[PDB]
DNA sequence: GTACCTACGGC
DNA sequence: AGCCGTAG
DNA sequence: GTACCTACGGCT
DNA sequence: AGCCGTAG
C-alpha cells in the first residue's frame, strides 16, 4: 500500500480504539446494565451449565472457557470482573457465588483463580432467563467459530440495582448501585403513568442504595443526578460517640462510604495524626471482624470534644466521600448521558420488547408441536397401513414420500413418525396424543391472547417483576439523612 | 508482609505462618486480629541445613521471620524478647506444605531452639478437603484452625536432641546416601 | 494434641520424598512418563484434541487439566505442554504447537492465552486403545473424577524420547532414542528371552538425539546400557572451512543436546574477551529458519583452526557429556534399570494391553450380537411383535409379554421397543443382518487371538511394525569410533 | 531487552518494535539477524503528550528506544547518528494494537520528528484481525511481515505540520472535550 | 512463591 | 558452580 | 507477564 | 493526589 499520512493514520487508528473502548469495554448496556466482560461471564456460567443447584466449579476452569470462546483478552481482567460480580461489598446485588478467598474491604486481593471456585447466583438466573426462547438477538463472537449474545433479558432493572464505574476515551460512567424493591416500584408507577415526573420517581426511589450501607447528606445531589444524570452525592460512614471508660470517649466507625478502601481510609486518619493536622486522637484500631461486623475505633483525649473531632475526620479523610454521578451508557449502540427516567424507560422497553418475543416463540413452538401431534394421530389411527408403507419401503426417501402422499402428511410430520419408537404404540399412548393435543390448543389461544392486547402483555410484564420484587427484593442500607 | 495484631503482650498473642498472598488474605479476614499476626512466606523457604550462615543471614523471609519473632537467633537468642507465645505453622494441607513445615522445622531447631524447648511452636491442623488454604472461605478457616474454642493445635515437642540432631543432619543435610537409605527403608508404597 | 519434632520430621519428610518419587519426578517405564505429562495427553485425548481437529487454546488445555487432574500451578502444566511440542527437546513430538513455542536460545513460548495446541499423530499411538479396558484408571486428587495409571503406549516412548527428573534421594537421567532402532530392539527380545545387552546393541546403537551431532565412542553407551549408568561424550558437528584470502573459519551446524546455543555463544565470546584462547577474530550466530543452526567462528589468518576447535572442546559446551542414570517407577517403585529391562518391562506392558483390549473387544462384540439376535427374531415376526407391544397398555407390560412370547432378554426387549419404525425399511432390515454376520466373523477372529499366546505375540509384533514403519525415521546422532 | 542485528551498517538495518515478549521471541526466530533487531514492548506505553518531561527521560520503554537509535532526542536529535534507516512499528491487528501504534507515533513526532520527515519510520502489516502476534508461528510472522520479498511496510509520511501538530494535541493531549468533539463528529455507529 | 509499568476521565 | 525440569 | 526467589540430585 | 476498573 506504499505510503501513509501520520494525519490520517492517528486519526484513523484513535477513532478505532476511542470507538472500540466505548462500545464494547468501558460502558454498560442500558438494557441489561452489563459491560462485554460481565455479559460474556454470565453467558458463560449459564452455558457451562453453572446454576446455583449444581456444584462449584474451579475459577481457571470458567475464565478459560470465556477467553477462548467469547472474551480474547487477558484472563486477569475476566477473573477481577468475576471476583467483584461475588463481592458483596462491591455488588448490591452479587451475580456470582464464590467458594474461597474472594478478597476483602481492605483491598486484598482474591487468591489465584487455581484456587478459587465459582457458579451463579440465585438472582442472575433472573438476567439469563427465557435466553433461548429468542428473546434477544445472538451475534458471532469475535472468530466466527461461537455465538453469544449482545444483550441478556435482564429480568430485574440491573444497570441501576448493581451500577457501573468505567473509564473509557473521551467519558466515562459513574452509576450508583439502587433498592430493587425501590427499582421494580418505580417501573411499576411508570409503567401505569408514561408521562410521571422525576419527582413522583422519587416516591419509589428514595436514592441510591449502597451494599456497604452508610449515609447519604441531603436529596439535592440526589435530585440533581436523577434530572439530568449529572450530580455530587455526600456519602457518610456510620459512626456513633460512645464512653469507654474513665471519663473518656471514642469514635466508632460501623460502616463506611461505597468503594473506600478500609485500610487505605486508616492508613490516612494515622498519617493525620503523625503529621499533627487532628488535634485530640490518642488511639486508632481496626476492630473488624467476621463476628462483629465493620469496626474502626478512634480514642478521644479526655475532656476533648469528640464530635469536633469527628467533624473534621469527615472533613480531611475519605470517612466523608462524595460519589460523582455520570450516568453514561449505551443507548442503540451509542453512549449517552441519561437522566432516571430515561434509565427506567429504556429498561422497560426491553422487558416488554423480551415478553413479546418469549410469547412469539412460544406460539411458533406449540403450533410445531400441534402438527408433529396431528401426523402422529394419524399414524396410530392407520398404524397397521403404516407399517405396511414403511416395510414395502426400501429406502428413508421412498418411505416418506409413500407416507406423504398415502396419508396427507408434510415433510416433517412423516420424519416424526419414521423417528417414533416402538414403545410409542403401547395402548394408552393414543389417550396422552389427544390430551397434549387439546391441552396445546388451549395454550395457542391464551398467547394469541397476549399477542393481541398490548394491555395484556404489559400486565404480564407488571406481574413477573412483582413476583422478582417479592423474591430477591430487601431492605434500604443507606439512610438518606435530611441535611 | 507482617499482619500484626493489636495487643502487644506476647503470652497473648500468636503468629500464623501461611504459605503465601492466597491463604493471607483469608487468614487476615479470618482472624482475630487483636491476639492474632499473619506472616506469608514465598512458598518453598531456604533449606538452612544447606545453606551457609551468610545466605541465611540474607534471606528475606528468614530476615522476616526473626524481625517479627523479635528474640535474635543462635547465641544472642533471648526468649524473654519473643514477640508471641505462638508461633502456628499453618501450611497448604498437600506434600509440598508439609515439606515448607520440615523446611521451618528445619530453621526453627537449627536457629531457634529455645522456642521449641519453651513450647511457643506450633503446628495448625487444617480440613483434608481443600490443598491450598486460599480455596478455603475465611469463616471455615477461623472455625477449623484459627479459632481457640474448637481448633486443634499440634504443640512441636523436643524428646531427644541427639535424635532430633542426627534427623535434621540425615533427611535435610547435603548427605543425598543417608536420606536414600531411609527413604528405601521406611517407604510403604 | 502434642507431638514429637523427630517423629513429625521422618513422617512429613516422607510424605514429600514418596510423593516427589512416584508421583512427580520420575518416569513409568511403561509409558515413560511423568503425572504432569500424563494428564496433559488424556487431557488432550478428553477433550478430543486429536491431530484432524483444529488446534484449542493453551489456556483452555491447561485449566482443564489443572481442574480435573493435576492440582499445581498452571506454569507447570503449561511449560511440560511446551517441551513436548520442542522438535530440539522432544526425539518424537507429542504436541503440535501453533504459535511461539519457544527456541534453542532458551527463549520462552508466549504467554499460555496466544498459544494454541493439539496431539502430534504420534501421541495418537500413546493413546491408542485407553477406552477398550487396556490400563487401569484410578481416581483422581479430589473423587470428581477418572484418570489413567498409565497410557497403553503402542511405541516404547521411555527410551524414544527419554526423561530427566530431580526427585528427592536420587535423580533420573534417560537420552532418547531412535524409533526404528528400539521397535528393531523389541522385536529381537520378543524372539528371544535370553538375548543379551550386546546383542540388542546390533539394533539399538546408542542415544538419537533431537539435535543430532556426535558421540565419542561405544564404552560409554555400552556401561549405560548394562548397568544403567555411564557417561557419554556428545560433540557439536564443526567442520574448518575457507572464507577467502588465505583466512578460515570454523563453522558449527549441530550442537549438543540440551545446551543452550546463546550461552554457548557467550562463553566462547568470554573466552576471547578473557584472552582465554587465542587465534579468534569473529564470532556470529548466522542460524535462521531457512537454513538451520549455523554458528561461525572466524580463525586468524596462519593460525591453526584444529587447535583452536580442540580448544573450543576443551573450554565451552561445544563438547559436553550426558550422564546417564537410567532411573523410572517400576511396579509404582523407583529402580535403576539396564536396558534389556527397560525393554523386557514395555514389552510385558504391550502384551497386557493387546490381551485386555483383544477380551474387551470380545465381549463388546457379544454383547452386540445378543441384541441382534433380538432385532432379528423382532423382524421375523415383527406382526407379532407390533400386536404384543400395542394389547400392552404400559412399557413394563410390553417388556415382560415380549420376554415371554418370544424367549426374550430384558436387554432384548429393550432395544426392540427402542428401535424406530424407519428400521423396519429394506435397506435398515439388511443393515442388521450384515452387521451381525460380521459381529460373528469378528467374534471367531478375537477367540483364536485369545485360544493361542504366539498369534496374541505375533500380533503385538505386527503392530509395532506398523507403527516402525509410518513413524520410524533416520538416525540423527553419529556416533564415531 | 534489545536482540540486535550483526550489521552495523544503518542503512541496511532494520528495528522492529513488537507489541509484548510473546510477540518478540517468535519476530527472534523468524527474523534476519544479520539486518533485523528486535525491540520488545511491555503493552501500552507512556502518552508523551500527557507527561511531563522528567516522566518522560525517566521511562523504561522510552529509554530503551532512545538507546536504541542511538539518535538522541529534541535539540539534541543527530540523523547520521540513527543505528538504523527503518524503524518498524509492528502490533497486534486489533484496536489495542491501533492505540500502542498512536502512543509510539507520538513519541517520534514530538521527539524524534526528523526520523519521520527522512521517511525512517515504518508501519509494518501483519495478517489482519483475529489473536495476537503471539499467536503466529515464526515462519508465517517473517514471510507476511518481516521478509522484504513479500512484506507490505506502510513508509509514514509527514505532509502538513500544523495539521499533524493539531492532531496530536487534539487526540493525545490532556483536554477531553476536544477529544470527545472529534469522537462524536466522527463516530460511525456499525 | 513474588514485584511492578502503562492508557483512560473525573474529582 | 550453575544448569537441567517439576514444584511452592 | 515475565524473570525472578526457593527444594531437589548429579553432572561440570 | 491518586484512586476507581477493564485493557496492554
Ligand atoms: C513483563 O512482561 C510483560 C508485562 C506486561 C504488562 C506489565 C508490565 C509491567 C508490569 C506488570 C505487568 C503485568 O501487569 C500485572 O499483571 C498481574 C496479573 O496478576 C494479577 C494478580 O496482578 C496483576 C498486576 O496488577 C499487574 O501489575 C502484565 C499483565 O499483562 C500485561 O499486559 C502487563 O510491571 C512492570 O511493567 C505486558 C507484556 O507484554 C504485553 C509483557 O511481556
Ligand atoms: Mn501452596
Ligand atoms: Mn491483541
Ligand atoms: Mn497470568
Ligand atoms: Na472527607
Ligand atoms: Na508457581
Amino acid at each position: 500500500i506504499n505510503e501513509r499520512n501520520i494525519t490520517s493514520e492517528m486519526r484513523e487508528s484513535f477513532l478505532d480504539y476511542a470507538m472500540s473502548v466505548i462500545v464494547a469495554r468501558a460502558l454498560p448496556d442500558v438494557r441489561d446494565g452489563l459491560k462485554p466482560v460481565h455479559r460474556r461471564i454470565l453467558y458463560g456460567l449459564n452455558e457451562q451449565g453453572m446454576t446455583p443447584d449444581k456444584s462449584y466449579k474451579k475459577s481457571a476452569r470458567i475464565v478459560g472457557d470465556v477467553m477462548g470462546k467469547y472474551h480474547p483478552h487477558g484472563d486477569s481482567s475476566i477473573y477481577e470482573a468475576m471476583v467483584r460480580m461475588a463481592q458483596d461489598f462491591s455488588y448490591r446485588y452479587p451475580l456470582v457465588d464464590g467458594q474461597g478467598n474472594f478478597g476483602s474491604m481492605d483491598g486484598d486481593g482474591a487468591a489465584a483463580m487455581r484456587f478459587t471456585e465459582a457458579r451463579m447466583t440465585k438472582i442472575t438466573l433472573e438476567l439469563l432467563r427465557d435466553i433461548n426462547k429468542d428473546t434477544i438477538d445472538f451475534i458471532d463472537n469475535y472468530d466466527g467459530n461461537e455465538r453469544e449474545p449482545s444483550v441478556l433479558p435482564a429480568r430485574f432493572p440491573n444497570l441501576l440495582a448493581n451500577g457501573a464505574s468505567g473509564i473509557a476515551v473521551g467519558m466515562a460512567t459513574n452509576i450508583p448501585p439502587h433498592n430493587l424493591t425501590e427499582l421494580i416500584n418505580g417501573v411499576l408507577s411508570l409503567s401505569k403513568n408514561p408521562d410521571i415526573s422525576i419527582a413522583e420517581l422519587m416516591e419509589d426511589i428514595e436514592g441510591p442504595d449502597f451494599p456497604t450501607a452508610g449515609l447519604i447528606l441531603g436529596k439535592s445531589g440526589i435530585r440533581r443526578a436523577y434530572e439530568t444524570g449529572r450530580g455530587s452525592i455526600q456519602m457518610r460512614s456510620r459512626a456513633v460517640i460512645e464512653e469507654r471508660g474513665g471519663g473518656r470517649q471514642r469514635i466508632v466507625v460501623t460502616e463506611i462510604p461505597f468503594q473506600v478502601n478500609k485500610a487505605r481510609m486508616i492508613e490516612k486518619i494515622a498519617e493525620l495524626v503523625r503529621d499533627k493536622k487532628i488535634d485530640g486522637i490518642t488511639d486508632l484500631r481496626d476492630e473488624t471482624s467476621l463476628r462483629t461486623g465493620v469496626r474502626v475505633v478512634i480514642d478521644v483525649r479526655k475532656d476533648a470534644n469528640a464530635s469536633v473531632i469527628l467533624n473534621n475526620l469527615y472533613k480531611q479523610t475519605p470517612l466523608q466521600t462524595s460519589f460523582g454521578v455520570n450516568m453514561i451508557a449505551l443507548v442503540n449502540g451509542r453512549p449517552k448521558l441519561i437522566n432516571l427516567k430515561e434509565a427506567l424507560v429504556h429498561y422497560l422497553e426491553h422487558q416488554k420488547t423480551v415478553v413479546r418475543r418469549r410469547t412469539q416463540y412460544n406460539l411458533r413452538k406449540a403450533k410445531d408441536r400441534a402438527h408433529i401431534l396431528e401426523g402422529l394421530r394419524i399414524a396410530l389411527d392407520h398404524i397397521d397401513e403404516i407399517i405396511s408403507t414403511i416395510r414395502e419401503s426400501d429406502t428413508d426417501k421412498v418411505a416418506m414420500e409413500s407416507l406423504q402422499q398415502r396419508f396427507k402428511l408434510s415433510e416433517k410430520q412423516a420424519q416424526a413418525i419414521l423417528d417414533m419408537r416402538l414403545r410409542r404404540l403401547t395402548g394408552l399412548e393414543r389417550d396422552k396424543i389427544e390430551a397434549e393435543y387439546n391441552e396445546l390448543l388451549n395454550y395457542i389461544s391464551e398467547l394469541e391472547t397476549i399477542l393481541a392486547d398490548e394491555e395484556v402483555l404489559l400486565q404480564l410484564v407488571r406481574d413477573e417483576l412483582t413476583e422478582i420484587r417479592d423474591r430477591f427484593g430487601d431492605d434500604r442500607r443507606t439512610e438518606i439523612q435530611l441535611g | 508482609k507482617l499482619a500484626d495484631c493489636s495487643s502487644k503482650s506476647p503470652e497473648e498473642c500468636e503468629i500464623f505462618l501461611v504459605e503465601g498472598d492466597s491463604a493471607g488474605g483469608s487468614t487476615k479476614s479470618g482472624r482475630d486480629s487483636r491476639t492474632q499476626a499473619i506472616l506469608p512466606l514465598r512458598g518453598k523457604i531456604l533449606n538452612v541445613e544447606k545453606a551457609r550462615l551468610d545466605r541465611i543471614l540474607n534471606n528475606n523471609e528468614i530476615r522476616q521471620m526473626i524481625t517479627a519473632f523479635g528474640t535474635g537467633i543462635g547465641g544472642d537468642f533471648d526468649l524473654a524478647k519473643a514477640r508471641y507465645h505462638k508461633i502456628v505453622i499453618m501450611t497448604d494441607a498437600d506434600v509440598d506444605g508439609a515439606h515448607i513445615r520440615t523446611l521451618l522445622l528445619t530453621f526453627f531447631y537449627r536457629f531457634m531452639r529455645p522456642l521449641i524447648e519453651a513450647g511457643y511452636v506450633y503446628i495448625a491442623q487444617p480440613p483434608t478437603g481443600y490443598k491450598g488454604l486460599g480455596e478455603m472461605n475465611a469463616d471455615q478457616l477461623w472455625e477449623t484452625t484459627m479459632n481457640p474454642e474448637h481448633r486443634a493445635l499440634l504443640q512441636v515437642k523436643l524428646e531427644d536432641a541427639i535424635e532430633a540432631d542426627q534427623t535434621f543432619e540425615m533427611l535435610m543435610g547435603d548427605v543425598v546416601e543417608n536420606r536414600r537409605q531411609f527413604i528405601e527403608d521406611n517407604a510403604v508404597y
